């Protein structure tokens, strides 16, 4: 009954994925923008592609294990930088 | 002399698109400003092309007409500087700005 | 105070016409 | 509580390519503006003409207007300079 | 007690992956006289708004538009199909209810479908779109890719 | 124009002292760069001593860890200890599972 057409709208948009902008009608290409973001913070495009092709679990480790000594060694790189900065700023 | 000045002024486009070849891909055409120098060279290169549809023998005679033309509004080639910042405008958004 | 608000004004008026530009793109 | 990543002895400390600022071009913004100017009030608008104006004495001598297009970065400098006494290193 | 079938919108699906480019145009059509047929309860009726059926309508690849071969997977061939498309949803009298654009892979037609639709191409329809979304189907493990290439 | 984007001036607080640099940019640059989300410990359950995993029926806290898809956040954005993000990471999996997450 009506009690079933009115409460359509939250329910429509209850079981929501996560995937969807509402698009701006002024500048719609900023939608665009801001749905690349949500692919790219939740690597689907990067999952995709690594489920292309099968890859051997002692290879998976190892390129894991080398990603996050990457991006660990990184960090680090980023800390004696701004020692660095912070060290010049003083006259050291 | 004042009024060759400002006809050179009046005439002379500011900007001018070129195509530059960046890139494998196609070149891009992006507006590029241009000098007082550079623009008295555009507009007077129209001029000579117009005066020389004159039908003096004498170059000078020719120059004087389409100066005195220009001078007192008529000239075709405002059509030429139109149609060269119509361009511009269509590719403002090419530009860099950096 | 007046020494660094005045080099503010320039770089606020700057940054807010480098804005117009990019943002008109 | 923050982790601390610290970096094994490094032969180096070095950006491979430092940012900079790279200001925008007077000339060009002016361009940029009178372009558009006449986009929405038309080619030769009278609402144009400061814009005309300011952008003739901008290019008046160069084109892209007289400014000092040099900038470098000193990161590297630096810190190929404090890197022996930042790092935290033991004694020997 | 009479089907009144009706759209209520409309989806543009683009399915883009490495070799082609898929664009289908479908309409969601709701009977508006569900909700008065006999016998039907709570759940059924909120079940069948919850998901409304679809008709396809447009149904495009870039083979359509004569690209062939190795050209049906490239920039170009999307982007004229993307085009193709938004006539024809123009010249079908199809742009008069609200649009919902749902993408589902990542190959070199995703960036032209939008820069079709965001420029010129794509001015009409662009003012009829709500919606848009993502579809990439992934797997939480799922069967076997295959072996990597030698190449 | 009178007017300025929110992001190129910086509002002082009420009752605070202020120095003239304050009003500069590099005020504004230097805020930005030390711009944390320090102030969620006191409202970060998760960073406060309970066990996530008495959460696992309560989807609407445990949505506050993972992204608008559902995937778990790092440790290195949640910031929570080893045993609490393996405790939060645990109640989420069992939410799932349940069917409430
Ligand atoms: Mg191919
Ligand atoms: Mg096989």
């Amino acid at each position: 009954a009506e009690i079933a057409r009115s409460s359509v709208e939250n329910a429509q948009m209850r079981f929501n994925s996560g995937k969807s902008i509402i698009v701006n009608k002024n500048n719609p290409a900023e939608s665009f923008k801001r749905l690349n973001r949500i692919m790219f913070e939740n690597n689907i495009p990067g999952d995709k592609r690594s489920q292309r092709f099968y890859m051997k679990p002692g290879k998976v480790a190892e390129l894991k294990r080398s990603q996050r000594h990457r991006k660990e060694f990184m960090m680090g790189f980023k800390r004696l930088i701004e020692i660095v900065k912070d060290a010049k700023r003083k006259g050291y | 002399i004042q009024a060759l000045e400002k006809s050179l002024d009046e005439l002379a486009p500011l900007m001018m698109t070129k195509t530059f070849n960046t890139g494998v891909a196609k070149a891009s055409v992006i507006p590029v400003p241009l000098n007082k120098r550079q623009r008295n060279r555009i507009a007077w290169n129209w001029i000579v092309q117009s005066a020389n549809q004159r039908v003096s023998s004498d170059f000078a005679v020719r120059l004087g007409e389409e100066l005195t033309a220009i001078a007192k509004g008529t000239s075709s080639a405002f059509e030429k500087r139109d149609q060269i910042h119509k361009t511009a405008i269509a590719h403002r958004a090419y530009i860099q700005l950096k | 105070e007046q020494e660094v608000l005045d080099v503010w004004e320039k770089k606020v008026v700057e940054e807010t016409e480098l804005m117009a530009a990019r943002t008109s793109n | 509580k923050p982790p601390v990543y610290r970096l094994p002895p490094l032969p180096r400390l070095k950006v491979k390519k430092p940012i900079i600022r790279q200001e925008a071009n007077k000339c060009l913004v002016l361009m940029s503006n009178l372009l558009q100017c006449w986009s929405s009030y038309g080619h030769m608008s009278p609402k144009c003409a400061g814009l005309v104006t300011e952008l003739k004495s901008c290019t008046s001598e160069s084109a892209l207007g007289k400014r000092n297009n040099v900038q470098k970065s000193n990161i590297n400098y630096h810190a190929a300079r404090l890197y022996d006494r930042i790092n935290g290193k033991p004694h020997d | 007690y009479k089907p009144k079938e009706e759209v209520v919108k409309y989806i543009l699906h683009g399915k883009f992956t490495k070799n082609n480019t898929h664009l289908t145009f479908s309409s969601v059509v709701e009977d508006k006289n569900f909700h008065k047929n006999k016998g039907l309860t709570y759940n059924d009726t909120m079940l069948y708004y919850l998901n409304l059926p679809q008709k396809v309508k447009i149904s495009l690849s870039t083979g359509c538009l004569g690209f062939r071969k190795a050209a049906r997977g490239e920039y170009e061939a999307a982007f004229q199909t993307s085009g193709r498309m938004f006539e024809l949803i123009k010249e079908k009298n199809m742009l008069n209810k609200d649009i919902e654009v749902v993408m589902d892979d990542f190959g070199k037609g995703r960036a032209a479908f939008i820069s079709a639709l965001v420029g010129k191409e794509g001015a009409s329809v662009v003012k009829k779109v709500v919606k848009i979304s993502d579809a990439t189907k992934l797997k939480f493990g799922g069967v076997r890719s295959p072996k990597m290439r030698r190449l | 124009t009178k007017k300025i984007d929110q992001s190129l001036s910086k509002k002082l607080p009420k009752g605070t002292i202020y120095d003239p640099f304050d009003f500069s940019m590099g005020r504004i640059h230097l805020d930005r760069k030390y711009q944390a989300n320090k102030n969620s410990n006191r409202n970060d359950i998760m960073k406060s001593g309970a066990n996530p995993l008495e959460f696992y029926a309560r989807p609407r806290i445990l949505s506050r860890y993972v992204t608008s898809t559902g995937r778990i956040q790092h440790r290195d954005i949640t910031g929570l200890s080893a045993k609490n993000q393996r405790r939060l990471s645990k109640a989420i999996r069992r939410c799932q599972a349940i069917g409430l997450m």
